[PDB]
RNA sequence: AAUAGGGUGAAGCCAGAGGAAACUCUGGUGGAGGCUCGUAGCGGUUCUGACGUGCAAAUCGAUCGUCGAAUUUGGGUAUAGG
RNA sequence: UUGAUUUUUCAGGCCAACCAUCGAAAGGGAAUCCGGUUAAAAUUCCGGAACUUGGAUAUGGAUUCUUCACGGCAACGUAACUGAAUGUGGAGACGUCGGCGUGAGCCCUGGGAGGAGUUAUCUUUUCUUCUUAACAGCUUAUCACCCUGGAAUUGGUUUAUCCG
RNA sequence: UUUUUACUUAUUCAAUGAAGCGGAGCUGGAGGUCAAACUCCACGUUCUAGCAUUAAGCC
């Protein structure tokens, strides 16, 4: 057969993201002295759109504690923040939205978002609009922190790690159905070369392990092993059950 | 109940609505009490507390935003702040 | 006159992609472009931009909100939540 | 904006070509109100560092 | 090119270091609020310039041309 | 970079009428839409027309689809034979 | 980058995040127009009139004895009218559609000064020339802003209901 | 020999214009002090869309 959909997007050749029109990465501030022992403050001097991202973007500005110069960041907006705001970020920050603060600073029940999984990393966690984390508990003879993630998981990271207090603004954008195939082609206009799909069992059986037959049909269980290999891992790879979702999980 | 007293201000007494009518009773001396929505700009506040400093007159700060402290003076429009110039049957001043 | 019985806005949508998810897009975009109060000078002059992006006209203020309402009820319930958290810390 | 005389470019003021007037006029009130602030809140502090 | 409204100052310039030539040129005009009378126009040609002086009075026009530096080169149009 | 001229008439807004209220009706205004008739354009339904040693190794004619967007298109650029 | 040194030596003062290079005759971008001219070239030649950039450089004006100018309440004005390192901003620099407004060119048209056509009859008639470049000065605008003043009997106001 | 967990220098991951790490000591706030000051915490920035650069001062 043929070399199939999946395996031409490693390349990365007409599947690489559409970033021209995009705003800066969205990281916190690199974690410095300011931050580790103290606070520092930055006003909020933007709140722009990211094309490709849900999430407005805030652009803040700090003073850098060495030069003289001023330090622009690109942050994910919060909900409820707005232009001319002071955001503080560091271990003596405040418990207010938008400031960045240690996990091990935020009492249990705090909703924090862009919360790094590794001290320093800037960002991983809770960042698409309406999402964020839920600080669980906290482990300080350890120095660890539990917190739930938007997929309903419980992690364990170090009390160190930073997150903003808040909600990712944008929430609710999925509520709204898109209507139209146009609405979906200028949705991937500006993300990448996904869309439209064509279905494998509408193709040929060079283009896909499902095309080909007298009937429009799978033909094999579409459950695919999770020790499978490229041009195999097409339908439910490592699928642990199958059919509608009855009951809670 | 200061919302009462500073509606018998608005029907018996004198006063001045808005900020550029409150700073001139201020430089002026003519004003007894100066009364600051919740929702005005702190830089504007901060200023008019600093007017009032200087003319040592006493600031309220009124719990509701310029929409409810219009209505509260019986007006159809916003005020982002007043001065109250002659406290008439009312016992605003003696309360604050 | 009124001119639709139910549509509303949807009617620029005709007869196409079926009543329910024309009822469900009416009562989102009717709250995409509606006016709300700003909390800053309080004139009803605030409009959304992009998703999440709510500008006041008169005092130029831009606030992140959510999608399609100014607020969320979601970013509600977390103002007071961290409001009630910052008391107990702080006393 | 390299071939015309200054008078062009600016306005004979603080920030005279840089910044609105309006915007200048905040900028002075701001610097002024925030640093009296500062020294109100540095003389009840040391109210504070000698009877607490 | 300039026009200058000043004769005095005209005859200042006429006579810079770096003047060519003059043209002295007549023009038939008319008021349209009276009759026919004679505009003449003064033009100096300098490196960067040339200035024009306009003079309707069809005798101070005769007095500044005599006025003018002997030396400049004079074209009458 | 390009895309005549019409039809329909969505929100929003103004006025009038009715109602105790919750609200309803009428006349305008407005100018929405992967809306519509229809040029340029893009396409290529049917005649199973012409031609079929052609004007043409795919064209010609009429008829037709669509025609403000998932539109059409120049140039630059990327992807290379299991 | 300076003060230099004529001692053709230097003394230093700042910085070195990023930054090889290539990539658009439709993107960005310093500066030119008119008239004429050839068998065949012209925003290139000729005539005239400008402009930009780089460099050199004197005179006038301006400024200083209150050393680095004055005026205006203000928006701001002007012939000028110190300003290193470093920093902050702006311009470059930005989709699409709808109606409205203004301008320009074109179309239409009146009088007058010319030329051509029709004219058995009719036609104060039909056609045509009547133009003004870049550039310089003065003046000229929606929007925006400033001063005054203190608004419900709410007023102003767009084709489109927004503003206080 | 097998299981577990201690070390860091091999090896691996990440960041930064390699800027403040580790330990100790100055200063306060505390424990109730039963020798004698040991232990713990902190140790210059939070109404505001301003400013912070090329050290003043003392010896
Ligand atoms: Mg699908
Ligand atoms: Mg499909
Ligand atoms: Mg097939
Ligand atoms: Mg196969
Ligand atoms: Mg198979
Ligand atoms: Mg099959
Ligand atoms: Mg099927
Ligand atoms: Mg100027
Ligand atoms: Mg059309
Ligand atoms: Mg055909
Ligand atoms: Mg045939
Ligand atoms: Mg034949
Ligand atoms: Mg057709
Ligand atoms: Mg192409
Ligand atoms: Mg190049
Ligand atoms: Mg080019
Ligand atoms: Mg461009
Ligand atoms: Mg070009
Ligand atoms: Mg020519
Ligand atoms: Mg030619
Ligand atoms: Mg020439
Ligand atoms: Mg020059
Ligand atoms: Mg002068
Ligand atoms: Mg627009
Ligand atoms: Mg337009
Ligand atoms: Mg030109
Ligand atoms: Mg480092
Ligand atoms: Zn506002």
């Amino acid at each position: 057969g043929r070399v199939i959909r999946n395996q031409r997007k490693g390349a990365g050749s007409i599947f690489t993201s559409h970033t021209r029109l995009r705003k800066g990465a969205a990281k916190l501030r690199t974690l410095d002295y300011a931050e580790r022992h103290g606070y520092i403050r930055g006003v909020v001097k933007q709140i722009i759109h990211d094309p490709g991202r849900g999430a407005p973007l805030a652009k803040v500005a700090f003073r850098d504690p060495y030069k003289y110069k001023l330090r622009e960041e690109t942050f994910i907006a919060n909900e409820g923040v707005y232009t001319g705001q002071f955001i503080y970020a560091g271990k003596k920050a405040s418990l207010n939205v938008g400031n960045i603060l240690p996990l091990g600073a935020c009492p249990e029940g705090t909703i924090v978002s862009n919360v790094e999984e590794k001290v320093g990393d800037r960002g991983a966690l809770g960042r698409t609009s309406g999402n964020y984390v839920i600080i669980i508990g906290h482990n300080p003879d350890e120095n660890k922190t539990r917190v739930k993630l938007p997929s309903g998981a419980k992690k364990i990271i170090s009390s160190d790690a930073r997150g903003v207090i808040g909600v990712v603004a944008g929430g609710g954008r999925i509520d709204k159905p898109l209507l139209k195939a146009g609405r979906a082609f200028h949705k991937y206009k500006v993300k990448r070369n996904s869309w439209p799909k064509t279905r494998g069992v509408a193709m040929n059986p060079v283009d896909h392990p499902h095309g080909g037959g007298n009937h429009q049909h799978i033909g094999k269980a579409s459950t695919i092993s999770r020790g499978a290999v490229s041009g195999q891992k097409a339908g439910l790879i490592a699928a642990r059950r199958t059919g509608l979702l009855r009951g809670t999980q | 109940n200061i919302n009462s007293k500073l509606a018998l201000t608005i029907k018996s007494g004198k006063y001045t609505l808005g900020y550029k009518s409150v700073v001139k009773s201020l430089r002026t001396g003519k004003a007894k009490l100066v009364i600051i929505a919740a929702n005005t700009p702190v830089l504007r506040k901060s200023e008019l507390e600093y007017y009032a400093m200087l003319s040592k007159t006493p600031v309220y700060y009124f719990q509701g935003g310029n929409n409810e402290l219009g209505t509260v003076c019986g007006k159809l429009f916003r005020v982002g702040t007043l001065s109250i110039l002659d406290a008439g049957d009312s016992d605003i001043l003696s309360s604050i | 006159t009124k001119r639709t019985k139910k549509v509303g806005i949807t009617g620029k949508f005709g007869v196409r992609y079926g009543s329910s998810l024309r009822r469900q897009t009416k009562k989102l975009e009717v709250q995409q472009h509606a006016k709300y109060d700003c909390s800053f000078c309080g004139k009803r002059t605030v409009q959304r931009g992009a998703t999440g992006i709510w500008n006041c006209k008169s005092c130029k203020k831009t606030v992140a909100g959510g999608a399609y309402t100014v607020s969320t009820a979601a970013a509600a319930t977390v103002r007071s939540t961290i409001r009630r958290l910052r008391e107990l810390a702080e006393a | 904006y390299a071939q015309v005389s200054k008078t062009h470019k600016t306005v004979q003021r603080a920030y005279g070509g840089s910044r609105c007037a309006n915007c200048v006029k905040e900028r002075i009130v701001r610097a002024f109100l925030i640093e009296e602030q500062k020294i109100v809140k540095r003389v009840l502090k040391e109210q504070q560092d000698k009877e607490k | 090119a300039r026009e200058i409204k000043d004769i005095k100052e005209f005859v200042e310039l006429a006579r810079r270091s770096d003047i060519k030539s003059a043209i002295v040129k007549v023009n038939a005009k008319v008021n349209a609020n009276g009759k026919k009378f004679k505009q003449t126009k003064f033009k100096v040609r300098g490196s960067r310039y040339q200035y024009t002086l306009v003079v309707n009075d069809a005798s101070k026009a005769k007095k500044l041309q005599q006025s003018l530096p002997p030396t400049l080169k004079i074209t009458n149009l």
